[PDB]
């Protein structure tokens, strides 16, 4: 990509967001007050779970070095767990996805997404009149 | 088939996380508790976002 830019200036401002106390590091009741704060009710199972995913060494905080390895992130390798994810639903592993089923799964298992989210989603993939959704498509739209 | 689960919700995760770079996308209705929504929420939500992602993408690998 590019040498990050005036960004620097922006995570290190979001950084201070949930560095509540200035002590340069993040932890889970920091990121907990600011989920809670969002209306969000996290468990200290789930909390741990993400500060583990951006901790690099194991202080079991996050410094901003760590914080900006994290803001900073796979070329074709996070596009194809992606594109697997999706072949899952696949039935016949065609490549593609009915909207119903697509329109099923986002809202009714797994992170249980609105219907009007749903809605920008089949939107965002013109789909050919009434037909079923190309979601490799979907997964370079999403990626570039 | 437990990869179903951890499936749908990396679609769910990468999306959202590409959504919120939308400042106009109804992915910023589900904030309920936020009477309107400031610069610095979106912020610290897309921080989230991303944390949450990261964590789907480990959760997927584990059942690919
Ligand atoms: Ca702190
Ligand atoms: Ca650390």
């Amino acid at each position: 990509d590019q040498l990050t830019e005036e960004q620097i200036a922006e995570f290190k401002e979001a950084f201070s967001l949930f560095d509540k106390d200035g002590d340069g590091t993040i932890t889970t009741k920091e990121l907990g007050t600011v989920m809670r704060s969002l209306g969000q009710n996290p468990t200290e199972a789930e909390l741990q779970d993400m500060i583990n995913e951006v901790d690099a060494d194991g202080n079991g905080t996050i410094d901003f070095p760590e914080f900006l390895t994290m803001m900073a992130r796979k070329d074709t390798d996070s596009e194809e767990e992606i594109r697997e994810a999706f072949r899952v639903f696949d039935k016949d592993g065609n490549g593609y996805i009915s909207a119903a089923e697509l329109r099923h799964v986002m809202t009714n298992l797994g992170e249980k997404l609105t219907d009007e989210e749903v809605d920008e989603m089949i939107r965002e993939a013109d789909i050919d009149g009434d037909g079923p959704v190309n979601y490799e498509e979907f997964v370079q739209m999403m990626t570039a | 088939n437990r990869q179903i689960p951890a499936a749908a919700s990396l679609i769910q995760t990468a999306w959202r996380c590409y959504a919120a770079e939308n400042p106009d996308s109804s992915t910023w209705k589900i904030y309920i508790r936020i009477s309107q929504l400031r610069e610095h929420h979106r912020a610290t939500i897309k921080v989230i976002r991303r944390m949450q992602y990261f964590v789907a993408k480990k959760k997927f690998q584990q059942a690919r």
